């Protein structure tokens, strides 16, 4: 099994320290922003098979985000990432899964992550709203931090099983 | 769970470059007038690699007709440094639309490793109208 991930959302959200935590296990606080799009390998396991994740990190800046929408075609599963302490991230999420219905394949699994989580203080968007637009969606949704290690490994998981669920029933 | 050696190999071992610039301004460009601006690319990672600047999303050349980058495709081996410049001049082709307004100096160039990662470089300016 061979699956092609790729994580969107605007500049600053974490995607890149999100990918670095899962693949890395490690965070580092003097991430550039990315100009360009990366991948990384990560392989899991499921129902005692061998998953490869292919994960496509994109620029998030907005110079960068039409000619980015071109990598969005091989992608089996996409990340919508907003930062929990930047309402606008999260107001733009709408703007996001439109283009996945543009640009993405029609059966494409998609998953919410709220990330930053360690930083409270600083929240604006609250959890149950973050809920309440994936639900309102019929996605999966949960609260990240690539800076304190919580649930990055959870949230890849989750998205391969739905993958893997989708296709072995065709 | 265990180590993931099979990953941490095949990450080490996908293609990479280290640019030493990806913003490029072009003040003052004129007509017929050539202005050139140059950046260097290394490989950085461990094994050969084939670089090329492609075309953006549908269009046919990889960038706007007053620009070049020279050369535009290439091998590097590992650790091999080559400089690349970019190459701005305005023929009469592109004025009308120049001096119209309805194009700018701008544009970005996206450099592909051959199985590997993609570099954008952001061109910005200004044209005086002759
Ligand atoms: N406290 C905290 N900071 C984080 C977390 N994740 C990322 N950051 C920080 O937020 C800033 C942006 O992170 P980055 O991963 O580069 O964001 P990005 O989405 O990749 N931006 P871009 O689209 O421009 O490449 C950095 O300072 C990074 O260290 C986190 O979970 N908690
Ligand atoms: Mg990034």
């Amino acid at each position: 099994y061979l699956f092609k991930l790729l994580l969107i959302g605007d500049s600053g959200v974490g995607k890149t320290c999100v990918l670095f935590r899962f693949s890395e296990d490690a965070f580092n606080s003097t991430f550039i922003s990315t100009i360009g799009i990366d991948f990384k390998i990560r392989t899991i396991e499921l129902d005692g098979k061998r998953i490869k994740l292919q994960i496509w990190d994109t620029a998030g800046q907005e110079r960068f985000r039409t000619i980015t929408t071109a990598y969005y075609r091989g992608a089996m599963g996409i990340m919508l990432v907003y930062d929990i302490t930047n309402e606008k991230s999260f107001d733009n999420i709408r703007n996001w899964i439109r283009n996945i219905e543009e640009h993405a394949s029609a059966d494409v699994e998609k998953m919410i992550l709220g990330n930053k989580c360690d930083v409270n203080d600083k929240r604006q968007v609250s959890k149950e709203r973050g809920e309440k637009l994936a639900l309102d969606y019929g996605i999966k949704f949960m609260e990240t931090s690539a800076k304190a290690n919580i649930n990055v490994e959870n949230a890849f998981f989750t998205l391969a099983r739905d993958i893997k669920a989708k296709m072995d029933k065709k | 769970d265990s180590v993931r050696i099979m990953d941490r190999m095949e990450n080490d071992f996908l293609p990479s470059l280290e640019l030493s610039r990806r913003e490029f301004v072009f003040e003052n460009v004129k007509f017929r007038q050539l202005q050139k601006e140059k950046f260097q690319i290394s490989n950085n990672g461990q094994v050969p690699c084939h670089f090329s600047f492609i075309p953006k999303l549908n269009d046919s050349q990889y960038c706007k007709p007053w620009l070049r980058a020279e050369p535009f495709e290439g091998y590097l081996e590992p650790n091999e440094t080559v400089d690349i410049s970019l190459d701005v001049y305005v023929s009469k082709d592109s004025v009308t639309i120049l001096n119209s307004g309805e194009d700018k100096i701008e544009d970005i160039l996206v450099l592909h490793l051959d199985r590997g990662k993609d570099y954008f470089l952001t061109i910005s300016g200004n044209y005086l109208p002759s």
